[PDB]
């Protein structure tokens, strides 16, 4: 099954600039590739097919091109409506999709303020324990948040929620929630979230101990 | 020098002015008599491109056969569009005749004579004709009947712009007889096929499919679903609409069993129309023995596109798009405009 | 001019069968294959399979084939999809999509339907539990964890709307239990944690519950 890797996940851009989004296929899909715009609250809409053929009704600032297994959507003059999600499709062998790229408003780099919150006693009496890690007002969007308890990496037991890019300061904020049973929670002492972000010279760890 | 062009063809036939059979009646008023000795000029050292999937001759034959069925079939009830049509429905005489397609002045038909030509791409041995060969407008699904045969190898025809194909046409180089009978429940019928002859040909088909799809294991499965016209082998015989179950025809344990393969069939009065316009109802079958012997000359297949692949490709009997039937006979022809 | 109007989404119970429909208009119905594709939260799109509306021939993604069925009502230009034995990870926005083809091949997608949100949860209407996120012992952060309510939406405010600067309320997530959760957080001056009262007001209209939670620093 052909894999389409879209890069990057989030693209920093400014109104009026030229922006390029890439899609690399895991093997040859001929020129059978298409690009779609997906505005919030609406269904996807076709922009380009056959790598480079603009669909009917698409404005001229959108164009596409190809080179072996790499495919490029270009948006030459970013209008306000264009800061949104784009994804690619290959239709050479079944139909598969890239994960999507979001174009957002560029601003200066802002490292996240990181906070960690233990489970309240009220919840801990209910039988579950939620540990929350907050990343506040950062830019750009890409951030890695790893949970470690007694230095053991966690996996499959956390969820991340993100705000929309702020309309006034253009920053994001993010929560990562690690959920354990009460029993599993009380068997360990050190809870930590490690945050990697290009605004931090080295990854930042915020930790607490039970009690 | 000549260029590709589309123009209105006319038809020719050996139709009989005294015959009551409806193909004959249609051809008598729509075609001219067949040309005595059709000349064929061979084009020395000429290489020409053909594309059986973008050949306007196919749309023109589709129109003729639509016209023929519109004029000559008589369903008792027609549920086309949103309303019903009630008229008389006597039993008709029905047996397709060969139809030649011909070009007017200033045009010619180029014919590809490479025996292994797959349908799309260059042809190194080209000739010009005035008319096609005689093509019987047989409307069927799953199996192609009474057509012409490929002359050397079995041929797998597919447009191949993507791997996501609609229809794959297999063109056989040896015909296999299929003998269907409603003996004298009046709708119960059956088709007999020499299994030894069929299973050898189906093995060669698999071998060529293997060649075409990267040496993977070839598997046949029953149709995934849809209308009875495509989940069954559907065809017309003496004016009655047959529906035959082909499960036993594509038996996997029998390829890589001898004797007569008997497929169960039903005659149905209420059909879905292949023209794509609603449904129709015909009278119950005529009395007496109803029998049609036909040559299987091709297979219509569909390949599953969403399965885990590495080792197996799975094909399922297909059809339903009747332009595919005409395409399996017109693949070797194209119209050019002579200056 | 072309429309693919979708119906049938909403709350489906876990292990149930759902049926989605798609009313096509504005084009020759027989000439275009129709695909069913879904997007689960946080994931890219995924094709479930397609149907040829002329004759009803379906093709299916291999991992879901056994639980899917594609069919149609030709007379009514309506396409249907069944997904059987619903699971938590069948939650997704479901789309019917028109596929461009040629005489022999199927190609790109050119019109996407209006979309059907499907939520797979057997939960009945339940009000949220509200737990504090206590500020750590210049700038401090505090918040409220709003766990285990159904259905959406919940409303959160702080000090009855008096505190709006520095507040961030995160989008709810459906957990594997069938219930939603989210957090609201605000950053305040660390100099104020000894005199200011911080109360988050959680309002859940489907259950008529209004919760006010004092968020204080923790100590013995
Ligand atoms: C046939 O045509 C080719 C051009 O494709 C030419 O090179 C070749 O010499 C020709 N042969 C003869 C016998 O005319
Ligand atoms: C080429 O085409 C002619 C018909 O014009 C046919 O008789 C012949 O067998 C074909 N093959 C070769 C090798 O000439
Ligand atoms: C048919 O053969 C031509 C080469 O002349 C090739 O380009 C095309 O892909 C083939 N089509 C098939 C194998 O379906
Ligand atoms: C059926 O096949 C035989 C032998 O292959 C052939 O002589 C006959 O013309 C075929 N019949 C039709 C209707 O094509
Ligand atoms: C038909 O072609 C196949 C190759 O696909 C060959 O093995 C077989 O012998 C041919 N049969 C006849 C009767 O020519
Ligand atoms: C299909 O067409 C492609 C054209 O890019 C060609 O390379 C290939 O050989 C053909 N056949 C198959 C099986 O892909
Ligand atoms: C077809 O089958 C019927 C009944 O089984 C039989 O009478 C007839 O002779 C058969 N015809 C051929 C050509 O096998
Ligand atoms: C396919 O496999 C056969 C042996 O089973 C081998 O002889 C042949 O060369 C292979 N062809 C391709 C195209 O891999
Ligand atoms: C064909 O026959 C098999 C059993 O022989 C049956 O399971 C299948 O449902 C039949 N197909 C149709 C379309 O009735
Ligand atoms: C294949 O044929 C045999 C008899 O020759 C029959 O018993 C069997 O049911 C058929 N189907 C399969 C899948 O084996
Ligand atoms: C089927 O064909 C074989 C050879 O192709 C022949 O020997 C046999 O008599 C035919 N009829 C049967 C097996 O009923
Ligand atoms: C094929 O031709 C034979 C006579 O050559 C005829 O009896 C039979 O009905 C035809 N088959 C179809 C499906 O028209």
């Amino acid at each position: 099954e052909i894999v389409l890797t879209q890069s990057p996940a989030t693209l920093s851009a400014s109104p009026g600039e030229r922006v390029t989004l890439t899609c690399r296929a895991s093997r040859s899909v001929r020129n059978n590739v298409a690009w779609y715009q997906h505005k919030g609250g609406q269904s996807p809409r076709l922009l380009i097919y056959d790598a480079s053929t603009r669909a009917a009704g698409v404005p001229a600032r959108f164009s596409g091109s190809a080179s072996g297994t790499e495919f490029t959507l270009a948006i030459s003059n970013l209008e306000s409506e264009d800061f949104t999600v784009y994804f690619c499709l290959q239709y050479n062998n079944w139909w598969t999709f890239g994960q999507g790229t979001r174009v957002d408003i560029k601003r200066t780099v802002a490292a996240p303020s990181v906070f960690i919150f233990p489970p309240s006693d009220e919840q801990l009496k209910s039988g579950t324990a939620s540990v929350v890690c907050l990343l506040n007002n950062f830019y750009p969007r890409e951030a890695k948040v790893q949970w470690k308890v007694d230095n053991a990496l966690q996996s499959g037991n956390s969820q991340e929620s993100v705000t929309e890019q702020d309309s006034k300061d253009s920053t994001y904020s993010l929560s990562s929630t690690l959920t354990l049973s009460k029993a599993d929670y009380e068997k360990h002492k050190v809870y930590a979230c490690e945050v990697t972000h290009q605004g931090l010279s080295s990854p930042v760890t915020k930790s607490f101990n039970r009690g | 020098v000549w260029k590709d062009a589309d123009t209105t063809l006319f038809c020719a036939s050996d139709a009989k002015a005294h015959e009551t059979e409806v193909h004959n009646v249609w051809a008598t008023h729509a075609c001219v008599p067949t040309d005595p000795n059709p000349q064929e000029i061979h084009l020395e050292n000429v290489t020409e491109n053909f594309n059986m999937w973008k050949n306007n001759m196919v749309e023109q034959m589709q129109e003729d056969v639509i016209s023929l069925w519109d004029q000559s079939l008589q369903p008792c009830v027609k549920l086309t569009g949103g309303s019903v049509i009630k008229q008389a429905c006597p039993k008709i005489s029905f047996d397709p005749i060969p139809i030649h397609y011909c070009t007017p002045a200033g045009y010619v038909i180029l014919k590809c004579n490479d025996k292994n030509f797959n349908g799309t791409g260059p042809c190194k041995n080209v000739s010009s004709v005035q008319c096609t060969h005689g093509i019987k407008p047989v409307v069927s699904t799953q199996l192609l009947l009474n057509g012409s045969l490929a002359e050397e190898e079995i041929i797998i025809r597919s447009e191949n712009l993507t791997n996501n194909a609609k229809t794959i046409i297999v063109h056989l180089n040896k015909s296999v007889e299929i003998n269907c009978t409603r003996p004298s429940d009046i709708r119960k019928a059956y088709c007999e096929i020499n299994g030894t002859k069929w299973n050898k040909v189906l093995k060669q088909v698999t071998e060529k499919l293997k060649e075409h799809f990267n040496n993977k294991t070839i598997i046949f499965q029953p149709p995934s679903g849809g209308d009875l016209e495509i989940t069954m082998h559907h065809f017309n015989c003496r004016g009655e609409f047959f529906y035959c179950n082909t499960t036993q025809l594509f038996n996997n344990t029998c390829i890589g069993c001898n004797g007569t393969i008997t497929l169960p069939c039903k005659i149905k009065q209420i059909i879905n129309m292949w023209q794509g316009t609603g449904q129709a109802m015909y009278a119950p079958p005529i009395d007496g023995k109803i029998n049609c012997v036909s040559n299987i000359t091709g297979i219509l297949l569909t390949r599953d596109g969403g399965a885990n692949n590495t080792s197996n490709e799975t094909f399922r009997p297909g059809g339903g798009n009747i332009k595919d039937n005409w395409r399996s006979e017109l693949y070797k022809y194209k119209v050019v405009q002579i200056e | 001019q072309v429309r693919l109007a979708q119906y049938g989404g909403g709350v489906k119970r876990l292990g149930a069968t759902m049926t989605l429909s798609c009313v096509a208009s504005g084009y020759t119905f027989n000439d275009y294959y129709i695909h069913w594709v879904r997007q689960a939260p946080g994931q890219g799109f995924e094709l479930l399979g397609y149907i040829d509306p002329a004759n009803g021939r379906p093709d299916y993604a291999g991992a879901l084939r056994e639980r899917l069925s594609f069919y149609r009502d030709k007379s009514m230009e309506t396409l249907y999809m069944d997904l059987r034995s619903l699971r938590y990870d069948d939650t997704a926005m479901y789309y019917c999509v028109r596929n461009v083809g040629t005489a022999g091949s199927l190609l790109h997608y050119d019109h996407w339907g209006s979309g059907s949100p499907v939520i797979v949860s057997s939960a009945s209407t339940k009000g949220p539990s509200v737990f504090p996120l206590a500020p750590s012992s210049g700038t401090a952060a505090l918040g409220c964890l709003v766990k285990d309510y159904f259905p959406e939406p919940v409303t959160v405010s702080w000090n009855s709307g008096a505190l709006t600067s520095g507040v961030h309320t995160f989008p709810a997530v459906l957990q594997s239990s069938g219930l939603y959760s989210l957090s609201s957080v605000v950053t305040v001056p660390s100099s104020s944690l000894g005199t200011q009262t911080y109360i988050c007001n959680v309002n859940h209209k489907p259950s008529n519950t209004k919760v006010d939670k004092r968020v204080e620093p923790k100590s013995c």
